[PDB]
């Protein structure tokens, strides 16, 4: 259905903020603190298809 | 002055008081030979 | 006329500023390790100084 396809585009298709590596509070010896990122939106037709 | 904002008080100070001492030493002097020079090349009435 | 001479030549070798700096008992540090690094590493630089 319609709804599907929706579904689909809104769930395939997005920005997705994980977090950080090593965020406060940590271990005692952390090693180092990056930022953590997910899939992103898709740029090209061929991507939806 | 040499206390707090002693620094803006000598800035606005230090230039005044130099300038006033020459303009006292040198106003008393050039000032009538700039008014005679003038009153000479433009005669009064 | 070597008066307004030499006015214009001390006006043009005085150096430039907008306000004298002024000590008001405070100043601030700012302390930034190389990217990437946890907040245990910056406290134990800040302890240091």
């Amino acid at each position: 259905t319609a709804k599907d396809v929706t579904d689909a585009i809104e769930s395939q298709n997005a920005q997705i903020a994980v977090g950080q590596l090593g965020g406060t509070p940590s271990v005692d010896k952390q090693a180092l603190n990056a930022t953590i990122n997910a899939q992103s939106l898709l740029q090209t037709p061929e991507q939806f298809r | 002055s040499t206390g707090a904002g002693s620094g803006g008080q000598h800035a606005v100070g230090t230039g005044v008081m130099g300038g006033m001492i020459s303009a006292t030493i040198l106003a008393i002097y050039f000032v009538p030979l700039f008014f005679v020079l003038v009153r000479r090349r433009f005669p009064l009435k | 006329v070597l008066l307004l001479g030499g006015m214009v030549f001390l006006f043009l070798r005085l150096p430039t500023s907008f306000l004298p700096l002024e000590d008001r008992g405070m100043f601030t540090t700012s302390v930034q390790l190389p990217s990437g690094s946890t907040q245990q590493q910056t406290l134990k630089v800040v302890e240091q100084i």
